[PDB]
RNA sequence: CCAUGAUAAGGAUUAUAAAUUGAAAGUGUUAAUAUCAUAAUCAAAAUUUAUUAUUUAUAUUAAAUAUGUAUGUGUAGAUAAAAUAAGAA
């Protein structure tokens, strides 16, 4: 994400701070009073608000809103993880089993076949759709990759 | 049509009722509140004009 | 209705809902039910202003209202039935049938806590505990330091 | 339970003679409710303070049709006697009713005036089991 | 009264019942929006060339 | 609470009831900081004004430093308001010597 | 097991599995989440 | 003994100062403080139990107050009271319910907002599946119940059920 | 984030990083009643009366719904005729007819 | 779905092959126990110790939910005691002075 | 101030006396030989 | 009231791990005497089960 | 202990028999705690929130 | 005081886990961030500091306010020029420079091999242990309806446990952004970790002998009997009392007749009413706040209204309500209030 | 063949919309398509359902007093109901009326935001106690019948999803449904600021804070039910000047903003 | 109201040192067999159930309402518990 967006939540103190002097804030550039008051938009909230601001109903129309213009990622809720990273293979054995201790959902940016192990731009020259086997599997993945 | 929708239910059986598989994704602790900041294409509009 | 459609494997279990608005019904009739009891049963002149015959007469006045009252919620806690959110097992709080900090019955604690569901330690079944105020006064110390942590560390005002 | 008494024989465990916390048992049955004190008759099962006022259920708390049985609480009125009306109680086998009027009720509850556990007993409700185990205890003849 | 069509069946006529409501991939009750009024290839049943589209 | 009332509609009345279970605010002050010279040249708080004080507030005061709590109403605004008051009110009388 | 579903949160048994994070790991958050700034949403109260 | 509790004015004295009952006023018009008058000179008991360094038991607070008739109903003991709103009684009768989530979000809304679709609890589910995979074999060891009966005795002017054998 | 052990490898930070602070730090916002600044002084006598909705509540003990009491008793008093609470009875009074009252 | 995440990450080991060595096995009147270790228990005390895990400061270890064992918080790894105290400390300790009671009355 | 701190990032605030991650885990870790001397 | 032999058995106890701390040597006559030995003993826990609430296990009766 | 002056009172008894001969009662019902009475019984000890026994507030 | 022992504003952060461990580790790196970010904010404090002691102005504000007694300690009004108000800044602020070093120092000394961050000495912020919270469950595991006995047989124990590491911050100033990054710290808090925040700091509170005057006792005492239980909601007002801050000029008064009156100076009454140079009979006037005879709202004397020869609706006797409602001033309905024999008997006071 | 538990439903919204809406295809729940809910009961049936659910105290039960039946049989024993009139002459009768259910706004916050004693609960949100129309509370008329049916009942037919509803509530949800439901701005742009049955208390506020009684104005502040006109504030303030008490001004005039719509503004 | 699962109780030979005198073989409430019915405490209530340690002679009912019966030579048969900070050989 981007970080330095954090230095916004600095200005409600700040304007805090310009009552305290005397100096009204009442005076600044229309511009900076509409870039100011859409930092107060993003970081500010009173007792009131912050009583109420975590119902349900609220909650699942702000996962709706991102429904109608199609950006589902990032939700709770609203995604669903499929693929699993596989172990690493030491020469030190083959014949030791290795088995999950732990499972924690991270983005694959982390851990990604390295740029020149797999074909070029992927994004651009094939179609890829994640998706679920129709057939009963006996046994391996229950997802492939199409 | 949109491909984001996807089942987050298994097909109605009885391995909801014989196993101890929950329901639910369990709540994440570090997903901030889902709150409202923002404008509109018209509010921004009407800023600007 | 009539057992046509349910949803819950146990009836019962709808009791509990019912038991919550009774707690609810409370937190709306207590102050006033106690209010009107302190200012009915009180005999020492109620205060400079308040004397005699006015006192008399307020006092029936108000124990009057009192009673006017359909539906005030008068029943003292300990005669209302616990029953378990889950199961809906039943049991008398102050014994050992009954679990009081998940509010639960003995026989889904057990079921909870062996099946791993409940997170809990077992600790030696014939001792005080780990605990040290137990392990010292028993019950009795415990509950009393409960109360002096709640109220007596502050000096009112 | 054994025996079904009431709707609750079917969800209710006795748990062999099981002790309670001091003054709570789940089921208030006041056997003791009719237990003769001359010395002690106006403290005992009685109000605390001769000074407090008369229950809810001695008046009237709002429009009603009418009722069947008056609640066990409610005091004896000198009116209960005097103005020659029903009072009925919910007792069992059915309901007990004041017939017979009597200044040496007043003041009490008819909760005193009415005999939970009576000596007369129908041998029409006992199992041949029951009225045998009964007679151990040499109450019924035999 | 109560027939084959109101009834709960697993399978009427050889074939599996689509009266049923348990009988679908749970993901045909996710939400959709009406196509038909839109143009010939924004339409789902293209789905496979959507990607490419100008 | 960062866990599991955090987000849904439980949210509201546990963070309420949390703010109303805290509503104790606790009111300090040395009674070394009370003597001192008051604008008109008296000492503000003398021997006699603390003993009267000292007698007037009595387990209120410990180790040399009066401290008030105040519970009384639901929220911690109204307790610093309350709080302020009772103070002032028993300098007030205290400073009758 | 049963017809009322184990809430995952409360149970030790789903917490500590192999599938999520037992407590003898060194319990640090695992990623980061911004959701409020990457796409936020206008406000539209339900009540004018 | 018996005596009468006394007085002295300071404008009595030869020399003026603050009597302590004067003083003691002065606080009860501070904090307000109920002046309990028929308070017996005779009953003050420490407890010796909790305020004693000698029994295990000691809290340096007066735990209980020991009168033996103390009860809930007496109107000082109404004005010295913790009342049970926003107290655990209240948490209690929020967060234990039957169905834990019925506390979290209504049913219906999650369900319609993450399914497309209003989902039934398991156990309705059990009933309905098992419905279809019996009424597949066997029939007529049945009965038809509802809720309202008019639907089924006056059909509508279509509706021709399929006979079947 | 170039740290491509990171879980897999078993690489578990044990101080959570400085980046991912600020973006947690990023993501909530901050009650503007946590800011704490008073210049005036406190309101003595209209703060603790102001509007119904909004009021400051007392709350616990009896003691600190003073105002509350005054008013349950005022409209108590006015709704309650006087011709209907003769009728209440204390229990001596009735007693008083019992061939017996006092011993 | 909301189960995909329970799917088996890896392959789980076969079971191949016999009783692994002096396993329980149980003949006419045998009083078994799976738990108890066959070889390592029925070793006398006098040479392997009263000791059933290794020898450390206690707050390595942790009392397990669910399973009557304890466990290492840091898992697998140990710190000898010569690492918990200052270096070289006599009888591994705060300071060399006193012991705990000693230190605390000489404070007082 | 800046959300993250400069003596985080700046070598010209370097720490000079702070040490790698791993080399103090293994030092603490040695068991060293306890027949120092002959006789004990 | 500490008086009773299990509250001075701990009193001995206490005053000889002393006087080893002060008189080094001495340890060694005390030690064979056995006073510097601790031994741990304790009342069993209570418990519900017993009538008592230690030792006595509650009344049987044959069917 | 401050007392109404002009009231008529007693003081604390040193004579045993003056105790043990006075009319005073003994607890006979169910015992009773103004605050303590919330948290019920000292077998069931309710808590809203696990806070420290040692807790201090600031 | 100096050193470690004291500071300006204290936050403690009360944190809470389900497994100690797990509360200790949270303690170490919440400690280490704090250790940071405290270094950071406390530094800046310290080159603002520098810079104001290596030289600046005087407010006119501060001397102000450095020169408002009527009599300062050597019993005239006293002179403090821009140059000691100067210097009793510069005082402070050195004290202030000693502090955030010291700060600043305890942040540099836990190196990891030297790292103790329990004693206060040894790091910045420090921590404490708290007792954890312990609560046994004890319960009957057989369903048994049969036998008491069985069911007590079966009895276990197990417990609930909560665990707390508590980590003391204490400040040379406040700072209101050491404030959000402490909040904030409960956004990445560590996995089932709740945290409690308790900041104590100094503010300053203000004592007027205006409302809270310092007054004789009443010629009349108050007894036992104002004091009995509803007495508070009954025989007593909420403090402060109301007093009069205006006052009407009565007839034969002159300025100093009514500074007389109200118990001040002549000089304080014509400052509050500095707006007027002269006072006619039956003008509003400022009571100066520092007078001692300042009026009550309502005094305890009963306004009376005889029937007596009135307006000219009769210039015999007062008759219908209204018309007494109009000339008292208020609503019929409150006059219906007080007087509850002349509301019996009838609506025209025959 | 067929087995219901009432005999006739009716329909929840009238003709002019339904007899064209039925041609457009609504979707009906997946796994339980047909509904019957209390909304669709009769007259009849909804007064008997109503009358069951509530314990004792409840009209449905014979006892309660509110029984209409005139005999009612315990165990084989036919036992003959006392008429009221008849059951007053040993048993004094005390009724306020319906008035004695009802605290004033005042007391609100101490009961947990009811103004409603009944057996009942009583939401002043519209959804809770919802029958086919949004619900209002009388605040004169409440009976025990209750032929409104606003309650929240704890046994009747398609109460749950409403209990669990209320245990949902958020913290304010009484008193500010209360608060928003009534007290709203005129659809003019006029301020709700001018009721008869308030404005001898205004008239009272302005008179005290005109004689310099500060308190006294504010002690009969807080008894304002609905938002007080502009003069109030111009003259609490007024009356804040000459004492210089600047706290207590600047509070008012917060009070005023953005609470009170803004009356304060001026 | 037919409608499977699952946790109790129950001492009989791995011992003394740096150490536990409570066990798996299943005791109402729990997950796939359906085809008679609304039975659930929110007070103040009706003994027949194998499976339970009660106060025994100087002083004796005050707060939720709180037990009126059985003095009989420590007395039939038959039964109960314990080797654990106690003291048994
Ligand atoms: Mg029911
Ligand atoms: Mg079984």
């Amino acid at each position: 994400a981007n970080i330095n967006v954090v230095e916004k939540k600095k200005v409600p103190l700040v304007l805090a701070q310009m009552d305290e002097l005397g100096v009204p804030r009442t005076h600044l550039s229309r511009v900076l009073m509409d870039e100011v008051e859409d930092s107060l938009r993003k970081f500010q909230t009173y007792r009131s608000r912050f009583y109420e601001w975590g119902r349900a109903v609220k909650q699942f129309d702000f996962i709706e809103f991102r429904r109608r213009n199609g950006w589902l990622y990032d939700l709770h809720l609203m995604k669903c993880t499929t693929k699993q990273v596989g172990p690493l293979r030491d020469f030190n054995d083959p014949d030791a089993v290795q088995g999950a201790v732990a499972t924690a959902e991270i983005p694959a940016f982390f851990n990604e076949r390295p740029a020149w192990e797999r074909p070029p731009l992927e994004e651009t020259l094939y179609v890829t759709t994640n998706k679920e086997r129709y057939d009963d599997v006996r046994g391996g993945d229950i997802y492939y990759d199409d | 049509m949109l491909s984001q929708n996807v089942a987050k239910t298994t097909v109605p059986s009885y391995y909801m009722i014989r196993t101890n598989l929950p329901h639910r994704k369990p709540q994440n602790q570090w997903e901030g509140v889902y709150y409202y900041s923002g404008i509109t294409k018209r509010q921004r509009h009407l800023i600007l004009l | 209705m009539r057992h046509i459609g349910q949803d819950v494997p146990k009836r019962h279990t709808h009791f509990v809902l019912e038991s919550r608005l009774m707690y609810e019904k409370s937190f709306r009739d207590c102050w006033l039910h106690s209010v009107c009891r302190a200012i009915s049963q009180l005999d020492e002149p109620l205060s400079k202003t308040v004397v005699g015959t006015h006192q008399k007469m307020l006092q029936r006045k108000v124990t009057c209202f009192q009673y006017n009252q359909y539906g005030l919620f008068k029943t003292p806690y300990y005669r209302l039935a616990n029953v378990d959110r889950y199961h809906a097992v039943q049991g008398v709080a102050g014994t050992r049938e009954w679990v009081p900090y998940v509010n639960v019955s003995y026989w889904t604690m057990n079921k909870m806590v062996r099946g791993g569901n409940l997170l809990v330690h077992r600790v030696h079944y014939t001792g005080w505990g780990t605990d040290s105020h137990l392990k010292k006064g028993g019950w009795e110390h415990r509950w009393n330091k409960v109360l002096q942590r709640n109220v007596l560390q502050y000096s009112r005002i | 339970l054994k025996i079904a008494k009431s709707a609750f024989g079917f969800y209710l465990a006795r748990r062999g003679q099981r002790k309670y916390p001091f003054l709570r048992r789940p089921h208030i049955k006041n056997t003791h409710s009719m237990n003769p004190s001359a010395p002690y008759f106006w403290s005992f099962m009685t109000a605390k303070s001769q000074m407090a006022f008369l229950p809810e259920e001695n008046y009237i708390t709002g429009d009603w049709t009418g009722k069947f049985f008056v609640s066990k609480r409610q005091v004896y009125t000198l009116q209960h006697a005097t103005s020659g009306a029903k009072v009925r109680v919910k007792s069992f086998p059915s309901i007990f009713e004041f017939n017979s009027p009597s200044r040496w009720n007043i003041g009490k509850e008819m909760n005193t005036l009415t005999k939970p556990r009576m000596d007369l007993i129908d041998e029409q409700m006992l199992t041949k089991k029951q009225r045998l185990d009964y007679v151990r205890a040499g109450l019924l003849p035999k | 009264q109560a027939d084959r069509r109101t009834r709960h069946h697993m399978m009427v006529d050889g074939q599996i019942n689509p009266r049923e409501w348990f009988n679908w991939h749970p993901k045909e009750y996710q939400p959709w929006y009406f196509d038909r009024h839109k143009f010939l290839y924004e339409q789902r049943q293209y789905a496979q060339f959507h990607h490419l589209l100008c | 609470d960062n866990l599991q009332y955090k987000r849904y509609d439980w949210q509201g009345w546990y963070q309420r009831m949390l703010d109303v279970h805290n509503r104790n605010v606790s009111l300090r002050c040395r009674i070394c900081d009370l003597q001192r010279l008051d604008g008109n040249g008296v000492q503000f708080v003398d021997m006699q004004t603390e003993r009267r004080l000292r007698i007037l507030a009595q387990h209120r005061v410990g180790m040399g430093v009066l401290k008030l709590d105040a519970d009384k109403y639901e929220d911690q605004a109204d307790n610093v308001t309350f709080g302020t008051t009772k103070l002032s009110e028993l300098l007030a009388d205290a400073r009758k010597a | 097991v049963g017809y009322t579903p184990v809430n995952p949160d409360t149970s030790p048994m789903v917490a500590y599995s192999q599938y999520h994070w037992h407590y003898n790991l060194p319990q640090g958050m695992e990623r980061p989440h911004s959701v409020n700034r990457t796409f936020a949403a206008p406000f539209q109260s339900n009540h004018s | 003994g018996v005596h009468r509790v006394g007085y002295t004015h300071p404008s009595t004295l030869p020399v003026p100062c603050a009597q302590r009952w004067d003083l003691r006023l002065a606080r009860a018009r501070i904090f307000q403080e109920y002046i309990e008058e028929k308070a017996p000179g005779a009953w003050q008991l420490e407890d010796e139990r909790s305020m004693s360094p000698e029994f295990k038991t000691f809290t340096g607070y007066p735990m209980r107050d020991m009168r033996p008739g103390y009860g809930q109903n007496l109107p000082d003991y109404i004005m010295k009271k913790r009342l049970p709103n926003n107290t655990h009684y209240e948490l209690f009768a929020r967060r234990d319910i039957p169905n834990e989530d019925n506390a979290m979000y209504g049913k219906y809304l999650y369900d319609m907002t993450v399914h497309g679709t209003s989902l039934p609890s398991t156990y309705r589910m059990h009933k309905d599946i098992n419905k279809a995979q019996r009424n597949d074999r066997k029939l007529s060891g049945n009965r038809f119940k509802v809720l309202c009966s008019s639907g089924a005795k006056n059909p509508p002017s279509g509706w021709e059920p399929i006979p079947d054998a | 984030s170039h740290r491509r052990d990171y879980i897999r490898m078993g690489y578990i930070p044990r101080y959570t990083p400085w980046e991912w602070i600020a973006i947690q730090e990023a993501d909530q916002p901050l009650i503007a009643e946590q800011i704490r600044q008073d210049n005036i002084g406190t309101s003595y006598f209209f703060s603790l009366n102001r509007y119904w909705r909004y009021k400051a509540s007392p709350h616990g003990y009896i003691r600190h719904f003073e105002n509350e009491v005054r008013d349950l008793l005022q409209y108590v008093d006015g709704v309650t005729p006087w011709k209907q609470a003769q009728k209440i009875r204390t229990y001596w009074e009735v007693r008083s007819h019992h061939p017996m009252p006092q011993f | 779905y909301y189960w995909s995440r329970y799917r088996m990450p890896t392959q789980m080991p076969k079971f191949d092959g016999p009783a692994p060595v002096a396993a329980p096995q149980s003949m006419n009147s045998t009083k078994t126990n799976e738990f108890i270790d066959p070889i390592d228990d029925k070793f006398p005390m006098s040479i392997r110790g009263p000791l059933v895990r290794p020898d450390v400061p206690e707050d390595q270890y942790v009392d397990s939910w669910y399973i009557c064992t304890s466990m290492t918080h840091h898992m697998g790894d140990y710190r000898p005691w010569s690492a918990s105290a200052p270096p070289n400390a006599f009888r591994f300790r705060p300071f060399n002075e006193f012991d705990a009671k000693g230190r605390e009355y000489v404070q007082y | 101030s800046a959300n993250i701190p400069r003596s985080v990032w700046d070598p010209a605030q370097h720490n000079p006396n702070w040490s790698d991650s791993y080399g103090h885990d293994i030092t603490n870790r040695r068991a060293w030989p306890a027949r120092k001397w002959t006789v004990g | 009231s500490i008086a009773n032999e299990i509250a001075a058995f701990a009193l001995r106890m206490a005053v000889a791990n002393a006087l080893v701390k002060l008189i080094p040597l001495t340890r060694i006559p005390l030690k064979k005497s056995g006073l510097l030995s601790v031994d741990r003993r304790r009342e069993r826990g209570q418990f519900p089960g017993y009538l008592d609430g230690k030792k006595v296990k509650r009344r049987f009766a044959k069917r | 202990m401050q007392q109404i002056p002009g009231k008529v009172d007693q003081t604390p008894f040193e004579e045993d028999q003056t105790w043990l001969l006075h009319s005073i009662p003994v607890q006979q019902l169910e015992m009773h705690h103004h605050e303590k009475d919330l948290q019920d019984l000292p077998f069931i000890n309710h808590e809203q929130f696990p806070r420290s026994l040692e807790w201090n507030a600031p | 005081e100096d050193g470690i022992r004291g500071s300006e504003v204290t936050y403690k952060i009360v944190l809470e886990g389900f497994w100690d461990h797990h509360v200790m580790k949270l303690a170490e790196d919440v400690c280490m961030f704090l250790k940071d970010v405290g270094r950071q904010i406390v530094e800046e404090k310290l080159v603002a500091v520098r810079r104001l002691l290596q030289g600046g102005a005087v407010d006119p504000e501060l001397l102000a306010a450095f020169n408002c007694a009527r009599a300062g300690p050597f019993g005239g009004l006293d002179e403090y020029d821009k140059e000691e108000v100067a210097n009793f800044l510069r005082s402070d602020l050195r004290r202030l420079e000693e502090q955030c070093l010291s700060v600043i120092n305890r942040c540099n000394v836990p190196v990891p091999g030297a790292t103790n961050i329990y004693d206060p000495h040894t790091s910045w912020p420090h921590v404490e242990k708290l007792e954890p919270w312990v609560r046994m469950a004890e319960f009957w595991t057989s369903s048994s309806d049969t036998s008491f006995t069985e069911l007590e047989m079966s009895t276990a124990h197990y417990e609930f446990r909560k665990f707390f590491r508590v980590i003391i911050c204490k400040l040379p100033f406040q700072s209101t952004e050491f404030e959000k990054r402490m909040y904030d710290i409960r956004h990445w808090l560590h996995r089932q970790t709740s945290c409690e925040f308790h900041t104590i700091y100094r503010r300053n509170v203000i004592h007027d002998s205006a409302v809270f005057p310092t007054e004789h006792d009443p010629a009349t005492p108050t007894t036992h009997e104002h004091h009995r239980m509803f007495s508070f909601a009954l025989d007593w007002q909420s403090a402060p009392v109301n007093r009069l801050s205006t006052d009407t000029v009565h007839e034969g008064e002159s300025w100093d007749a009514v500074a007389q009156r109200l118990g001040c100076s002549v000089g304080e009454l014509k400052d509050a009413n500095a707006e007027r140079e002269t006072i006619e009979a039956g003008v509003v006037i400022n009571v100066p706040v520092t007078a001692t005879r300042r009026l009550t709202s309502f005094g305890a004397t009963p306004l009376v209204l005889p029937l007596k020869t009135t307006s000219a609706k009769d210039g015999e006797r007062i008759r219908t309500w209204e018309e007494a409602a109009a000339i008292l001033d208020c609503t019929v309905e409150e006059l219906q209030q007080c007087n509850g024999h002349a509301a019996l008997t009838y609506q025209k006071k025959e | 063949s067929v087995s219901g538990v009432f005999s006739k439903g009716r329909g929840i919204g009238h003709e002019a919309t339904t007899s064209i809406l039925r041609y457009i295809p609504r979707a009906r729940v997946p796994w339980q398509p047909s509904r019957f809910g209390r909304e669709n009961l009769t007259a009849a049936d909804m007064a008997r359902l109503w009358s069951r659910g509530r314990y004792r105290d409840g009209p449905g039960n014979y006892n309660s007093g509110y029984c209409t039946e005139r005999t009612h049989v315990l165990e084989e024993n036919t036992v003959s109901i006392i008429p009221r009139r008849e059951l007053e002459k040993y048993m004094p009768d005390i009724t306020i009326g319906p008035k004695a259910l009802v605290t004033p706004v005042s007391l609100m916050n101490a009961r947990n935001g009811h103004r409603v004693t009944h057996d009942l609960l009583h939401s002043y949100d519209p959804h809770i106690g919802r029958l086919g129309k949004p619900a209002v509370v009388d605040h004169d008329n409440i009976t025990v019948e209750d032929p409104n049916r606003v309650g929240l009942n704890a046994a009747t037919l398609d109460c749950r999803g409403r209990i669990y509803r209320w245990l949902r509530r958020g913290p304010f949800f009484q008193v500010d449904n209360y608060f928003r439901r009534s007290v709203k701005l005129n659809r003019d742009g006029t301020l709700p600021t001018d009721f008869v049955h308030e404005a001898p208390l205004m008239r009272k506020i302005i008179r005290l804070a005109h004689r310099g009684h500060l308190k006294a104005a504010c002690e009969e502040y807080r008894r304002v039910t609905t938002v007080p006109p502009v003069e109030v504030y111009r003259a609490l303030t007024a009356c804040c000047v000459p004492g210089a008490k600047l706290a207590d001004a600047v509070s008012i005039f917060e009070d005023g903003d953005s609470k009170l719509f803004y009356v304060s503004r001026d």
